């Protein structure tokens, strides 16, 4: 069971998730308020027809 | 602090009435064509033509790029600028034609720019206020909401329609944390506070200082967002759990041929949208160098680009003479640029430098580069850009400081440049070797 | 109403300009001269008006700069909205997935157009009163409203459906409101009080909508499930066959009926000379289907070589796919034209002229090319403007022509610097010394 | 011996032989002769150490087998760790999901690395020994202890409400931040082993944590610029750094990550490394490769490009012209050639020393000189080979050192390519021809 | 009724101790200077030290290079790998040639891992769980399960995790199960078959009892290959979301497996040697007609080759002097690059004589189990040294064929003569081809 654990403890992540969310972060919190009529994604489109 | 061949160019160095200074902006030389890309410039910030083409042509390392990039730094970074080079059109996802037009349209720019009232800051108290009903009833009637806002040097009571109430619930508000709410659309957003931040031994609520200022605020917010934006987010969905939004996940979703249909949709309603003031067009610039890797097909198709009525301005830079155009064997043009899009742009010429001039773009790159050079080696650099090259000149500079800086010394001699001449070759020399040597070299 | 645009090179022209029986004046609507080939393309603009023959193919030829495209451009101006004009050059055919083949199909199944016509009651009016009753943690709710015109005033009270699409958008008792019964679609009028006047009338009304819709769309629809989406995405590959056979029988069935209505357009191709020998033998089968619109072709190639072939061809086209076509020449400008043409295009870019810059402008186009002048004239009063008067003399004409070069300048200058730049064999010269 | 590399074909050379003042030694790491070459390498090397140059073209030209691939290893291992040095050939280019710009790019991306830091605080060792009994789960409090502190923490409704989800067993050390985020199980203590008798398959007994409770801790990543677009580029883009099918990155993303890295140098929270392009074989390339990097050298983000290539008066690949090293006139105008010379018959008996030394084979001095001559008629690699042969002829003969007879038994079985072109010559009905004509039949 | 292909009448180098080749060993005959060759290059590979090697073999059609390869691989033996392949097998359709000759080349080299690993294997009964005392709703203490094998029963205890397992195995009170306590997972073999007839009629195998203790220890010892540890990190196959296993469910198309994954299964490999956990085994790549390898893949061979961890490369080729495909103008011998054939060795193989012939096409008779007389197998050694030695070995079937028709056991002179009418060769065919009108 010594063995086991001490193989099992390090199974560090070769990219951790804590250095992906950093990367992926946006530094802008709001903006874009009349920006809901010129995306306007498909999704809609295909209800709107 | 990273230089690379270029950051010394700093505009055309132009002046009132359109007339270029001998020296200035990192610019020696090249008068006419300093003032030839100012009235370009001119035309750009006038923003009336659309699809104009110039097509600046010269030898190699007479500052074709470098006029480009000055007009682009003189425009500023509000107008966009889609640099290019003529082999990146061949996409193997999509068709040439299509990638042309995503770049084409990539250079056209609208801002956005528009204002908001927003009442935010720290909720002081909330309460109904109960009213007799307009029917008959029996029963409590609510005619408004008092909530008292404080902040920074602020405070404020405020009467609101009730039915705004169902917006507090679905946000969660609580009482004197944070609020943040719009002016006119109502509907409120939850922006805890620093005020109850060290109360609680420890919790897992973001908190936030105290708003500035008074309660009511006017806010001015501008953006800009290129056409291709607007047309790739129109075209690409968007959501959560949609069985659209798996398959894009799983399917790696490379580029596709939008259609023309969705691009008049956008025109139309971004149209719509500058009619009521609240967005403006700026056209850009599509600057493309090395436009003999073109193929004729590509010509051909920008042919009718051009023609378009959203077209941007696109300038092209070629350094060949009579040479066969790509694709065809039996058209032989100049610059290899077919004659039927040769007459539908104007050509800007570029000539060669002067001993002089060389001396001086050494001494002037030598300074942006944090180096020092006496006459003595600076005439020997002089001459040997005349005799093997400038951009030979002017990479070299680096290896002679560095030897400098070996030998602990801070001033470039003539025997740094002697050694660095012996360790680096140019072009003749490596081929005067290779055709001396059997070997395979 | 007028969609995005600038000043395009062929801005200035709105239709063909001709009189009631098809005689072309001198110089009407933007275009001046070419009488022979504007009373052909009036011609075959009532062709395609007419809307009985089908499947015909007419060719343009002639030097470049010398006013096909622009006749293609009156054509479909004259043509008016409505009448489907796909306009494409012939290098949009080839594509990494799509056949020639299927692309070509799609680009003839473009320019046709099915109108479907529906009748659509609507109860329009300013919102006198609004009742509504939720119960908590109850799954049903009791709405009432009571809506008036300047004549009419009832009541009424509403079911599930309603209340929650009166919801979504706040309805309110100021509110001017239209509520379509089928579709059950809230559409906001304007606030009355607490800019717009109140409806009058009655309570109710009908109308008619015009649903139009390119035979390709119909077709792209039924292909797939999801093929609805490619109607923007543009990733639809290889519509089976069956799909268009089909398709074509229910439109036909549909106008026999009288449900919908057909309009056939116009394919406008520039550039033809290039495209594969394939799709020129797909174009000469495909030009005999009864539904297919009128197509124009340009080109400006003399007797060229057709791509994927090695034999030269009048046009750069074959002798077959010419056997079927009709042609029409265009011939060169007179200078008294060529001045005209420059006038009609300064005044469009609201640029004042004198009189003898522009004589000097129509010797340098005449000399030169026409195009060289036309766009010489922008930088001309850029440069005007510049020196801050509002007027172009000669003096700027003469300072925009040495300051931006012509081709054939440019071709001596390389002729006689040929060391300078790199040659077809990859050699250059760039030392000085 | 950190790598796996059991012997490579040039792994006796670490870093360049040269000292403080530039000048190369005669021989040291590895390196034998080139004085000129490394000198001018050694200059190479300081100015990617320097960091304050952006996108130069270096070429080193030089006959086949005189040690350009080896200058290149060298200049490798003598620049050291945590520069990244991203090493090509021309081949690998043209791909069958991207386009050559694409793949360029990329490369060139890859080439530079940034240094980003990263402050956060941790709360460890949660033995707690939970106390929760009013209504609805009130008396929010739990202990915490480890080596030095012990102190007790009132609980909130949302904190209690995340440690209903992810049940602690109040004996299992926890870590949670301050930062209003998710509490981590990390561990069990060792009290709780003898228990069962079966773990499963996400326990693990971890001891209990040393210090503070309250910690704070800066952490440095070292990330490609290639990586940070291929992460922002998708949804999860980072499965894409192993399985490859980034799929032609868009312009906007590589612009928006140029704006991000400006700002967070700007900012100080992280630093560029400049590091090394090198491409083996840059003489077959397309003449569109060529026509891309010649703009793309002249970028801020442009690292230091090293190019090797054997050939002399060629055509280059795509067109119908001959120039010099395969390479256009244009691209070699901005670009500095260091030439490697032809070896001498003493420097190929050091080198044929070093590489004998390197597999633990102990010639004699005939073996050795007949070895050396034969490296100096024929080709150096052909001796470089014969060398191991030669010690597996000798051990196959129960003999440790390597005499003049076990040579010239291995260079009578293995042939140069010389006697092969001859026998070649000399039977060419045996041999298919160009034609496909052939001569099966003995009579 | 044993099947052969051309092969199989050869089973080594027929090598003494000494490396002396003995003229008739091993099915081989002649050829003792390429045989002493290849013995040499297997002893270097069996070394276990060098990496890159790379050994050509050069001699007309029908000269034994395959053959030599074949004895190579069987030399070697079956624990290191050998991965053979023809030239034009690298033109991809999926990923580009560079990525499978890479892939190719990393299939090359093996790893022998071993693992200690414990287990417990009928069940006998099952009581699952104390006082809540905090913020468990449902409290699941601990599981008492026993088992009761062959050599004596035992009980034991064991987490919730492995019972919420067991509940998704859903096995019953009387089974037999398979828990790995590594991983701690539960595998229900089935059924007791000593728990039969309960009901007529039962659709689950009922399985015996397991054999011997309960609680065994045991090692495991595979063999894999680099290239499989690639694949594994580049698709994984875990996951229980609808997004895994759809990915799972479309097709498996190769891809550009990146350089960084390769070098961190090459650091964690490093690392478990270390460890001497397992150990590493460089195997062998055989390529058939180079020549039909382009300048793109010849130049990419350069780099491949100069590694750290590439393995040895046999390449074989029949070609003279031509031109290399891909180039117009580059004149090579065996079609292969100038510097390519500098970075490797060449083994020259001889053509076969009249005696040869005639031993080669006895052992393939004896092989085949055939019987021939002394002028019939003298008549077809002949006809082989006219024509080919190819074609007595192809046209001997024929021949027995027609002996057995006329029930004669004995290959004779005119059932040779009439398989030489029946059946013609390339040189009359090409004799006969253009003396026609009609193609
Ligand atoms: N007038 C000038 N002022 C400053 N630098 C110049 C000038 N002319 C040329 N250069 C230098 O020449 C280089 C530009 O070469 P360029 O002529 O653009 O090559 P190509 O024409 O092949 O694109 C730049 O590095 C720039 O420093
Ligand atoms: N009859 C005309 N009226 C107005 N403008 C014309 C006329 N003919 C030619 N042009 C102008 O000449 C330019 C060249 O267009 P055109 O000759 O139609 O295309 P192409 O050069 O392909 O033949 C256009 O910008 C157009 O405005
Ligand atoms: N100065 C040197 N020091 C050590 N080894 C060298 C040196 N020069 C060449 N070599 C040997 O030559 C080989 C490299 O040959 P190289 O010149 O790189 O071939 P190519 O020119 O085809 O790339 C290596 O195996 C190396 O052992
Ligand atoms: N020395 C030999 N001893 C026995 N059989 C041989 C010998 N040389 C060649 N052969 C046989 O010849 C047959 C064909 O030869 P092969 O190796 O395919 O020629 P190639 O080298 O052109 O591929 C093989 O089946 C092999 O058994
Ligand atoms: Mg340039
Ligand atoms: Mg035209
Ligand atoms: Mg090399
Ligand atoms: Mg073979």
């Amino acid at each position: 069971v010594n063995k086991l654990r001490c193989d099992r403890r390090p199974i560090f992540g070769k990219n951790l998730i804590d250095l992906l969310t950093k990367d992926r972060r946006v530094k802008y919190d709001k903006s874009s308020i009349i920006d809901n009529e010129l995306i306007k994604p498909l999704q809609t489109r295909v209800l709107d027809n | 602090t990273r230089t690379a061949a270029h950051t010394h160019i700093k505009g055309l160095g132009l002046d009132e009435s359109g007339v270029a200074k001998r020296v200035e902006g990192g610019f020696v030389g090249q008068i006419e064509a300093r003032e030839a890309c100012g009235v370009i410039v001119d035309l750009i910030k006038a923003k009336k033509m659309s699809g104009r083409a110039i097509l600046l042509a010269g030898g190699p390392s007479t500052g074709k790029t470098a006029l480009a990039l000055a007009i682009s730094q003189e425009l500023g970074p509000k107008v966009p600028f889609c640099p290019l080079v003529g082999s990146e059109l061949y996409s193997v996802e999509v068709k040439k034609t299509e990638t042309l037009m995503e770049n084409f349209r990539r250079a056209i720019g609208l801002r956005i720019k528009e204002t908001k009232e927003v009442y935010e800051g720290e909720v002081t108290e909330l309460t109904p206020e109960d009213a007799e009903n307009p029917l008959g009833g029996y029963g409590k009637t609510i005619s408004h909401v008092i909530v008292g806002l404080k902040s920074a040097k602020g405070t404020k009571t405020l009467r609101l329609d009730p039915t705004i109430y169902e917006s507090i619930q679905r946000e969660k508000v609580s009482i004197g944390d944070v609020i943040y709410i719009e002016a006119n659309t109502g509907a409120v957003k939850r922006v805890r506070s620093d005020a109850y931040a060290t109360e609680f031994d420890l919790e897992t609520e973001e908190y936030v200082p105290l708003p500035k200022g008074e309660v009511h605020k006017k806010k001015e917010i501008v953006q800009d967002v290129t056409l291709h934006d607007l047309d790739v987010a129109n075209a690409r969905p968007q959501g959560g759990q949609d069985v659209i939004s798996m398959m894009g996940q799983l399917l790696k979703p490379k580029k596709t041929e939008i259609t023309e249909k969705l691009r008049q949709e956008v025109n139309k309603v971004v149209a719509k949208y500058i009619d009521q003031g609240v967005a403006e067009l700026i056209p850009g610039v599509l600057f493309i160098d090395e436009v003999n890797m073109l193929d004729i097909e590509i010509f051909t198709y920008l042919n009718k680009a051009l023609e378009s009525n959203i077209a941007p301005v696109v300038v092209l830079a070629s350094n060949r003479g009579m040479t066969t155009v790509r694709g065809t064997e039996d058209v032989i043009s100049p610059h290899g640029v077919p004659p039927d899009l040769i007459d539908r742009l104007l050509i800007v010429r570029t000539l060669p430098y002067d001993k002089d001039e060389i001396r001086t773009i050494i001494e002037r790159r030598a300074t942006v580069e944090r180096l020092q050079v006496e006459s003595s080696a600076l005439d020997l650099l002089a001459t040997m850009g005349t005799e093997t090259s400038l951009r030979y000149a002017l990479q070299l500079l680096a290896p002679c400081g560095i030897l400098a800086q070996t030998s602990n010394r801070k001033e470039i001699v003539v025997n740094d440049v002697n050694e660095a001449k012996l360790l680096f070759l140019d072009a003749k020399r490596s081929t005067k070797i290779l055709e001396t040597s059997a070997n395979y070299l | 109403l007028k969609s995005l645009s600038l000043i395009a090179a062929h801005s200035h022209i709105t239709g063909l300009g001709l009189d009631e029986n098809l005689q072309p004046r001198p110089t009407s609507e933007g275009m001046v001269g070419q009488l022979q080939a504007r009373r052909a393309a009036g011609v075959i603009l009532k062709m395609v008006q007419n809307g009985t023959i089908a499947g015909r193919a007419v060719l343009v030829a002639g030097p470049p700069s010398t006013g096909k495209t622009a006749l293609a451009m009156g054509v479909s101006q004259s043509l008016g909205k409505d009448v489907p004009f796909t306009a494409i050059a012939g290098s949009e055919i080839f594509s990494l997935e799509l056949s020639k083949t299927e692309a070509l199909t799609q680009a003839f199944r473009k320019s046709i157009g099915i109108k479907i016509k529906e009748e659509t009651e609507l109860i329009e009016g300013e919102v006198v009163e609004i009742q509504i009753d939720r119960s908590i943690t109850g799954g049903h709710k009791q709405g009432k409203l009571t809506i008036k015109t300047t004549d009419m005033e009832t009541i009424y009270e509403l079911g599930n459906k309603m209340i929650d699409g009166l919801t979504k958008e706040k309805v309110l008792a100021g509110d001017v409101i239209s509520i379509d019964k089928a579709s059950g679609k809230i559409t906001k009028l304007g606030r009355s009080f607490a800019f717009v006047q109140c409806p009058e009338g009655e309570l109710q009304k009908r109308k008619t909508v015009v649903h139009t819709v390119s035979l390709h769309e119909i077709d792209v629809i039924n292909s797939r499930t999801q093929g609805f989406l490619a109607l923007f995405t543009g990733d639809t590959g290889e519509i089976r066959s069956e799909v268009r056979d089909q398709i074509n029988t229910k439109v036909a069935e549909w106008k026999e009926e009288g449900k919908a209505e057909i309009v056939p357009g116009v394919l406008f191709i520039d550039e033809v000379h290039m495209l594969d020998i394939e799709c020129f033998s797909f174009i000469n089968r495909a030009l005999e289907d009864e539904f297919a619109p009128i197509v124009m072709m340009a080109t400006n190639r003399g007797v060229s070589k057709t791509r994927g072939t090695n034999y030269k061809s009048p046009h750069g086209l074959p002798l077959d796919l010419l056997d079927r076509s009709i042609i029409i020449t265009t011939k060169s400008y007179n200078e008294q034209e060529i001045k005209t043409i420059l006038s009609i295009r300064a005044q469009e870019e609201e640029v004042e002229l004198s009189s003898d810059a522009l004589d000097l402008l129509t010797k340098t186009g005449v000399e030169t090319s026409l195009r060289y002048s036309s766009n010489l004239i922008s930088v001309a009063q850029q440069i005007a403007m510049k020196r801050k008067n509002n007027t172009v003399e000669v003096e700027d004409v003469k300072r925009a022509y040495l300051l931006f070069l012509d081709s054939a300048r440019s071709v001596k200058y390389v002729q006689e610097n040929e060391s300078q730049y790199i040659d077809d064999q990859g050699n250059v010269q760039i030392s000085i010394a």
